[PDB]
């Protein structure tokens, strides 16, 4: 007979079955923020389904955003002026650097290391500020939208996004302090959870799951999207697909995340922000109550919503979870037949019971650690 | 040169790349041989593997073969041969060069409804 | 039979002699956009939001009214057709007046709808607009006359189906109004199906006015009870709460019409 | 930017950085809260002439998807792309 | 062999789920919605439609919003044809009434008729 | 466009060996980090003094809901049912109907303020800048029911925050 | 066109339909339709029958190597008689490309699980039983995934309503949270949106 | 009408796996009783399993009785197994719930539900 | 111009007030009924007509993009002024 050990209820219930030290068997119940967002978006107009996207990776917010809205555009077959690109892929960058202070001062956090997680959360509170100031909320911005961005650049924001960026470095550079070269950090996460390259891939692993094992694949690089092979970055390779390795991919992904945001505030171009399509993106609140054609769009986008040719899409980003997809099913009316969230980190506590076969019970808290997991996008 | 490491979790260095690629085509071919001739998986792969085995008859140098072959490492590509071969042997016994099984419902595909 | 073939989009139809375009065009399921053609008034052919390209044949023409002859291709999506269509959209909404969120026929109107599905998405209209003396005709239908696009669906129905003559047109060009002319009480038994075709918010329910908006109701398909014709109707309820009454389209008995009582 | 020069040193000794040139806690080179008004450009299709919605119409370009093959030679064997270039090695800082 | 014959009336109503008085007691309506006659557009008249009859709502005593307890009053299912919207009632075991599609008849139209010698059709204006 | 993290052969001549024996005899990145923890300790910590101090904000930011007025007092919300049509929660109800001077103005006005996602979507639809979010986020409750605003609430919202709705409506409006 | 509208990829177009060809023709035996569409994404739709030899064929053939299987999905629509679409959709890093794989089943047809294939299909396809009600043959351990434990139904269902047919509430007397029949103080208010103008040309059906 | 079986070729199989399920429900009610430390006797839960399988016990199609024991044995997993709680297992008794109005009376009374 | 029902309840500016035997009023025992006592329909009563020397005028509200649509009212009967849908203000033509 074996030990079975219910840890009971983000928020898991994992099943498992030991053998003294040892864990044989890891079953993770989840659920437990189910919450049925893909049914709720059936009922709901493309404007109304965009604020579920927030809550899915609520550490992700603009990304998930900006999935969605790739999907959205992808099937009205317009395209985002160039200012909205470089925005998106500005505060997609800010968002990496968001889910990666999370994900690695969490991680830091769950093991015994209490500090770095005070201390980046305050760059981190920075941002948020970044969020509040274009879009009015901290976290779930609602910016991101098919056919642009809602709102420009208030004046002074990129001043201080440059203010911040300039800062960064010395942060990640403290932190790496602090756990990197840290014999008790290595001995927590360098034997730990071991993945082939031919198992990442065949257990739907994705981003920095499969770049741990060696596997030089980034959806920013491949198969690009909005502005981003207009931006310069490294892609930070692993060696040995363990937690250690994963941990140094996502620290040199906020050190090319602070490069792409250097490059993003160089090369900012003028221009509007929503796409200039009226029957997709709503015009101007001042031409709205001047202009008869602007007022009825107005009345129509915000009422109907704007009619999606049918068809179905599967659009995918490189999230900082890894791939972020949305398999949307358009029927031809202003509401998404389908729209199926394809998460990284389904797959990724798919996988826990492979990555956690002969390690310790300590060594699956870092193992949900290193597989940067949030149930909001797990569960939907 | 005797590449240290193949970058990839798992991937072991092979040591004759050469010998092992052609065993695995050779062998890909006399699996491949077993299926008709009219099959379009036996006509397709045996292209594929005539190509990928004169280039590997033609290249002594372990680069330039995985420059010229397009498929990354020199193991990966017999990971891929391997892959093949294990194909080529379920499809001998899916038979799937045969005709349609069942025509799906008028409107199966029609979309929108 | 006497059928001749004609083409919409290249698509083969055989039509009856006297058939419009707009209708051979409904016979491959198409709908051309209008205004001022409904299919149980007479023929006006004046809102020109019809127009339609044929093919090797260098001016469009009005779907609604023009007969096709044998052999025409009906180019429904060509250039000039949707230029067509933008350019009689714009004149429409020229001097049409920014109501639409006060307007009771928001969600539910012609003018918005096929604004959205055929003209542009915003203005070159750098003028200041008419606005037009609200008229009374009586205390079933709110008179808002700004809204008015003077496709004169009114004075066909009250011509032709309600048999009374008393709406018409005064006035001459941009100054043209639909009315009375004098402080004339329309009060037919079938007055208020003047709210029905009008297609924008000119003439509205006086009764229904502001109180819901058609996207919240729900449509439940009954029956009329007022008198012994079993009038098809819909009673748009919202919240658990009866709105208002429509007609349903039954052919063999009101036909899309219904009595102000029962309205 | 309070502290005095001793604490500042033996800060700046423990960390073994410049603390002072990248302060965390920020000061008078931020943005004024209180901003000049914009002026906010227009798009390309706000135009007086040309400017026909037909010609622009991205959602009537969607076309239904082309059927390649349904139920009702010696030609070449395809990939659904050509195969991936292989990655370069980082110039910037490859940890090589 | 590998495929069984199957001679029974297909019935999935121990499968889904759906407590026992919200499938014997309900009456779905499958019927080609009316064309709002608010409008002239026809695109809503294209497809069959199944709801279900419309039970109690009632005035929430806090707000007076409109509280429910029928958890298919907003249920409204789309069918292309007439025979697929009756499959998956039978299949339901949802009783049901079904509407035939309404056409407008072929009007005869001519414009000239507003101008005749001698008939009644003569407009009085234009 | 690839980098290798963790990829370098450590060296094995007697000096970076002893280098290495030192570090770990020695306990060498432990005092680094101890070094880091002390060099927080001395800092200026980032904590403000709330409730006297508080968190910026811009002025879009997306709090307390409220109803606005034109400058005569008129009530700016003329009942079009945008802001509940699109509020993606459904936390908007709204009932109208003309009042005593045929005014189209609503009776019921309700903010279900437990379902509101705070996204700004209603102040975006309002053709009127009527129905505004805020800046007030300081209105917690003690009950779930003083968070069903009514037309009333939300009117006094509106009175009672319009000298900085306003003025964050003025600094924002190019914007919109 | 250029501004607002989507550029078209016409390179991507013909080098999907080729592959569409190709994998129609090496596969007649399951292949029903190839389809791609105007953005460029490819299509193919089976035979259920043929999950495991077409999946396999896009995983191991040198030609293909979809060795990622980025989701498993079903879509319900319930005007067909099949009314649960089986949607794969594979990623191939070797040739950088996507592939979706579309195939069919009812309420009591059961799809053989494609675990063999891709480890990944094994939480997926379990969604698709918790979801959707579709049984999958020979999977390791297929049970719900997502609702709770007790959950009659499917919920994404198309039949299946929005808010569900209970609700749970703490009760003081039995000392537990008990299932109740689900009542809303405020119904979901139900949206009319669609126009009754046609939006799209290109997307009309044929009439009667 | 030739379709695809999932586990049983005929009604015969299917009639054995419920026989063998109800078998398992059967021996599975006293230690459910006991560890979950449930109010109800065994005799109870046992009366509830009998209600269960005979409230489908009008089905004729093999395919749906093998779905129905696909999934009986789901729940008996999930009640092996410590995976419901207390509360999942008394779901089945609905204690809480008020007794429906049976007769037409009584609903003519309450309301308008037929 | 808030008043009171014989219960000593406020009446609203939509005419709400509970019945005297209506239980609902227990809600506000020991609390208050919160009510808004700027009524819009007497605060825009309070505004001067407007008068013009123009047939048609155009109203906007104030400010610009900051009001409402702007739209235009025709002043031509003289029995009654040309009151605007969104604001209320009211427009007289002077002639
Ligand atoms: C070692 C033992 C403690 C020695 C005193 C000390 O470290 O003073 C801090 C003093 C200033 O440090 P700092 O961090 O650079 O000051 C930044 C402040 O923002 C600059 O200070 P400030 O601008 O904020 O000035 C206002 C501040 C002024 O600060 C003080 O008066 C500090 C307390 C002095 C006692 O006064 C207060 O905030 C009131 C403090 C009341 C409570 C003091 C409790 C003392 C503990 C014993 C009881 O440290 C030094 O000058 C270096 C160490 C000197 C050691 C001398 C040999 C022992
Ligand atoms: C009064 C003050 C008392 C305290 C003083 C120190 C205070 C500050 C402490 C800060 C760090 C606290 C961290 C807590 C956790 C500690 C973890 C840790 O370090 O584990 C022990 C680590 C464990 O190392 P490890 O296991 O991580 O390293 C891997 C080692 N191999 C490869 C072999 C497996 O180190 C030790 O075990 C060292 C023990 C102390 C040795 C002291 C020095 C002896 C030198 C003798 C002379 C040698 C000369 C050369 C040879 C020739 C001889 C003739
Ligand atoms: C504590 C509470 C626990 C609750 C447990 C819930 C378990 C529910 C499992 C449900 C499984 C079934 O209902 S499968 C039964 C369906 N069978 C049929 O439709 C075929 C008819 N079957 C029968 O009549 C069965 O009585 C028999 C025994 C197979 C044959 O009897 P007949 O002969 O006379
Ligand atoms: S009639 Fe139509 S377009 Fe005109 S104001 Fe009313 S809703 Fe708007
Ligand atoms: S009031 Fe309406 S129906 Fe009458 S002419 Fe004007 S737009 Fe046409
Ligand atoms: S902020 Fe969003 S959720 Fe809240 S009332 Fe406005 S539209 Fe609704
Ligand atoms: S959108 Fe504005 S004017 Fe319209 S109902 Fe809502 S608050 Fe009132
Ligand atoms: S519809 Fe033919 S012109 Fe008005
Ligand atoms: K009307
Ligand atoms: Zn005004």
């Amino acid at each position: 007979s074996n030990l079975t050990l219910n840890f009971g209820p983000g928020v898991l219930r994992l099943v498992m079955e030991l053998s003294g030290e040892m864990v044989r068997k890891c079953d993770p119940h989840i659920g437990l923020l189910h919450r049925g967002t893909e049914k709720l978006i059936e009922y709901k107009t493309y404007l109304q389904a965009l604020p579920y996207f927030d809550r899915l990776d609520y550490v992700s917010m603009m990304c998930n955003e900006q999935a969605y809205s790739l999907a959205v555009e992808k099937l009205l077959n317009i395209q985002p002026p160039p200012r909205a690109q470089w925005i998106r892929v500005l505060f997609g960058e800010i968002t990496r650097l968001l889910n990666h202070i999370m994900a690695v001062t969490t991680h830091a956090l769950d093991i015994g290391a209490m500090t770095p997680f005070f201390w980046m959360f305050e760059e981190r509170e920075k941002m948020f500020e970044f969020y509040e100031r274009v879009s009015g909320a901290r976290m779930h911005a609602a910016y991101v939208r098919p056919g642009g961005v809602h709102q420009d650049l208030p004046l002074g924001l990129m001043d201080d996004i440059y203010e911040f960026s300039k800062n960064f470095s010395l942060r990640i550079d403290e932190l790496e302090e602090m756990l990197t070269n840290n014999r008790i950090w290595r001995n927590r996460t360098v034997d730990i959870g071991v993945v082939t390259a031919e198992d990442a891939l065949n257990y739907g692993f994705s981003g920095v799951m499969l770049r741990g094992s060696g596997i030089q694949w980034d959806l920013r690089k491949t198969q690009p999207y909005d502005v981003y092979d207009q931006v310069e970055f490294d892609v930070p390779i692993g060696s040995r697909g363990d937690c250690y390795d994963r941990y140094l991919c996502r620290v040199e992904e906020m050190r090319q995340s602070i490069r792409i945001i250097s490059q993003c505030l160089n090369k900012m171009p003028p221009g509007e922000i929503k796409v200039d399509d009226a029957k997709v993106s709503p015009p101007k609140r001042a031409e709205m109550k001047t202009s008869m054609e602007s007022l009825i769009h107005h009345f129509k986008l915000y009422t109907e919503g704007y009619q999606v040719p049918p068809g179905a899409t599967y659009t995918a980003i490189e999230a900082p979870k890894g791939e972020f997809g949305v398999y949307l099913v358009s029927d031809g009316s202003s509401r998404p037949y389908r729209c199926k969230i394809k998460a990284p980190g389904f797959a990724h506590l798919a996988g826990l019971d492979k990555m956690s076969k002969g390690h310790m019970l300590a060594d699956v808290v870092a193992i949900i650690g290193t597989q940067d997991i949030v149930f909001g996008e797990v569960d939907r | 040169l005797l590449k240290k490491t193949t970058g990839l979790v798992g991937l072991a260095v092979c040591e004759t790349p050469h010998e092992r690629l052609k065993i695995l085509y050779t062998k890909i071919l006399d699996v491949l041989g077993h299926i008709p001739k009219n099959a379009a998986y036996r006509k397709y792969t045996e292209q594929i593997t005539n190509e990928k085995l004169s280039i590997v008859k033609a290249e002594p140098d372990v680069k330039k073969l995985e420059e010229q072959l397009q498929g990354g490492q020199i193991e990966e590509v017999i990971l891929q041969a391997e892959n093949e071969l294990s194909l080529a042997r379920k499809m001998i016994q899916w038979k799937p060069w045969e005709p349609l099984v069942e025509e799906p419902p008028a409107s199966q595909w029609k979309w929108p409804i | 039979s006497n059928l001749i073939e004609v083409f919409v989009d290249g698509q083969s139809v055989m039509v009856e002699p006297g058939t419009t375009v707009l209708q051979a065009c409904e016979k491959v399921g198409m709908q051309i956009p209008r205004f001022c053609y409904h299919e149980r008034l007479s023929v006006a052919g004046n809102c020109r939001m019809c127009l339609v390209e044929i093919e090797k044949a260098p001016k469009v023409v009005a779907a609604c009214a023009m007969p096709v002859m044998k052999g025409w291709n009906i180019l429904t999506n060509s250039e000039k057709t949707k230029k067509a269509r933008e350019g009689v959209m714009e004149f429409l909404l020229a001097n049409h007046p920014l109501d639409c969120p006060i307007c009771d026929q928001g969600g539910e109107c012609d003018l918005q709808d096929q604004s959205m599905m055929f003209g542009s998405d915003r203005s070159r209209f750098l003028e200041g607009k008419r606005a037009v003396e609200d008229k009374n005709i009586g205390p079933l239908v709110k008179t808002i006359m700004t809204r008015c696009i003077q496709c004169t669906r009114c004075i066909r129905f009250a011509s032709e189906i309600a048999g009374v003559d008393d709406l018409g047109t005064t006035g001459r060009g941009n100054d043209m109004q639909v009315g009375t002319y004098i402080e004339k009480m329309f009060m037919s038994e079938l007055s208020g199906n003047i709210i029905d075709i009008c297609p924008v918010g000119a003439l509205t329910s006086k009764p229904y006015a502001f109180t819901a908006r058609p996207w919240e109701t729900r449509k439940t398909e009954s029956i009329d009870v007022m008198d012994a014709v079993g009038s098809n109707i819909v009673v748009s309820t919202r919240t658990g709460e009866v709105m208002r009454i429509l007609p349903r389209m039954h052919e063999d008995i009101n036909e899309e019409w219904i009595s102000d009582k029962t309205r | 930017a309070s502290a005095t020069r001793l604490i500042q040193g033996l800060r700046n000794w423990a960390s073994g950085r410049d603390l002072q040139a990248k302060l965390q806690l920020r000061y008078q080179e931020i943005s004024k809260r209180t901003q000049p008004p914009p002026k906010l450009p227009v798009g390309p299709s706000h135009r007086l002439s040309n400017n026909y919605y037909c010609a622009r119409d991205g959602r009537r370009e969607a076309m239904p998807p082309s059927i390649v093959m349904s139920s009702q030679s010696e030609k070449k064997a395809v990939s659904p792309a050509p195969p991936i270039k292989r990655w370069e090695l980082s110039q910037d800082e490859p940890y090589l | 062999t590998q495929l069984i014959t199957v001679d029974e009336k297909l019935d999935i109503t121990t499968l889904t789920g759906v407590p026992e008085e919200h499938i014997k007691t309900r009456k779905a309506r499958i019927f080609v919605p009316a064309r709002n006659n608010m409008q002239s557009g026809v695109n809503n008249t294209k497809k069959w439609k199944m709801e279900f009859d419309t039970r109690e709502r009632w005035e929430n005593p806090l707000m007076g919003w409109a509280s429910t307890a029928d958890p298919l009053s907003n249920l409204v299912l789309t069918f292309s044809t007439k025979e697929d919207a009756i499959a998956f009632a039978e299949k339901n075991g949802w009783s049901y009434d079904v509407e035939e599609r309404k056409v407008p008849k072929p009007k005869s139209k001519s414009y000239g008729a507003n101008f005749s010698w001698n008939k009644r059709t003569r407009v009085s204006t234009k | 466009t690839y980098k290798y993290v963790n990829l370098r052969e450590p060296s094995m001549d007697m000096k970076s060996v002893t280098d290495r024996a030192a570090q770990t005899l020695l306990w060498t990145e432990l005092i680094r980090g101890l070094g880091m923890t002390l060099s927080y300790l001395f800092r200026e910590p980032a904590t403000i003094n709330y409730p006297f101090e508080k968190g910026p904000l811009s002025p879009r930011f997306r709090g307390e809901h409220a109803l606005r007025r034109y400058p005569s007092g008129e009530e700016r919300c003329i009942a079009c049912k945008l802001c509940e049509a699109v509020c993606p929660a459904q936390a908007i109800t709204i009932e109208a109907e003309p009042r005593a001077d045929g005014s189209r103005r609503t009776t019921r006005y309700d903010i279900d303020m437990t379902k509101c996602i705070y996204c700004g979507f209603c102040q975006e639809a309002c053709p009127v800048d009527a129905i505004v979010e805020g800046p007030n986020f300081e209105f917690s409750t003690e009950t779930h029911e003083e968070l069903l605003y009514n037309k009333e609430k939300l009117l006094n919202n509106g009175d009672k925050w319009e000298a900085e709705i306003a003025a964050n409506i003025q600094a924002d409006y190019l914007y919109r | 066109t250029r501004p607002t509208v989507r550029p078209r990829n016409d390179v991507a177009h013909k080098q999907l339909s080729a592959f569409g060809e190709y994998v129609a023709e090496i596969l007649p035996k399951y292949v029903q339709q190839v389809q791609v569409s105007c953005f460029s994404e490819l299509e193919i739709c089976i035979h259920p029958d043929g999950v495991i030899p077409v999946l396999t064929f896009l995983r191991d053939h040198s030609n293909a190597q979809f060795k990622s299987l980025a989701d498993l999905t079903a879509v319900d629509i319930p005007t067909r008689q099949n009314r649960f679409e089986i949607v794969y959709n594979l990623l191939s890093l070797r040739f950088n490309s996507r592939i979706r794989v579309k195939t069919y089943t009812d309420e009591l047809t059961p799809v053989e699980s494609s675990v063999s294939v891709y480890k990944a299909a094994n939480w997926y396809e379990r969604e698709i039983w918790d979801m959707f009600g579709v049984f999958f043959a020979n999977h390791p351990d297929l049970r719900r995934i997502l609702t709770d434990y007790g959950f009659e139904g499917h919920p994404f269902r198309k039949d299946f309503p929005l808010s569900g047919y209970v609700e749970l509430r703490y009760d003081d007397e039995v000392k537990r949270v008990v299932a109740e029949p689900v009542e809303l103080a405020q119904e979901f208010r139900k949206f009319d949106l669609n126009s009754p103008w046609e939006a799209f040309p290109a997307y009309r059906q044929p009439p009667e | 009408t030739s379709v695809k079986p999932i586990f049983s070729r005929d009604m015969n199989e299917a009639k054995r796996r419920v026989r063998e399920l109800y078998r398992a429900w059967y021996r599975e009610v006293p230690n459910t009783v006991h560890l979950f430390q449930l109010d109800i006797s065994v005799k109870q839960g046992r009366d509830k399993v009998r209600e269960m399988f005979k409230k489908n016990a009008h089905v004729t199609d093999p395919r749906v009785v093998d779905l129905l024991v696909i999934k009986g044995k789901m729940e008996l997993e999930e009640t092996i197994n410590v995976w419901k709680q207390r509360t999942h297992v008394m779901r089945f008794f609905h204690e809480t719930e008020a007794p429906r109005p049976k007769d037409f009376l009584s609903k003519f009374y309450v309301g308008h539900d037929p | 111009g808030v008043r009171t029902s014989p219960t000593g309840e406020k009446v609203t500016h939509t005419g709400q007030v509970y019945d005297d035997e209506d239980y609902r009023r227990v809600r506000f025992v020991g609390r208050q009924k919160e009510v808004n006592e700027n009524f819009a329909i007497d605060l825009i009563a309070e505004q001067p007509v407007s008068q013009v020397g123009s047939r048609v005028i155009s109203c906007d509200g104030g400010g610009g993009a900051l009001g409402h649509p702007r739209v235009y009212i025709n002043l031509d009967k003289e029995t009654k002024t040309g009151t605007c849908g969104y604001c209320g203000l009211q427009f007289r033509q002077q002639h």
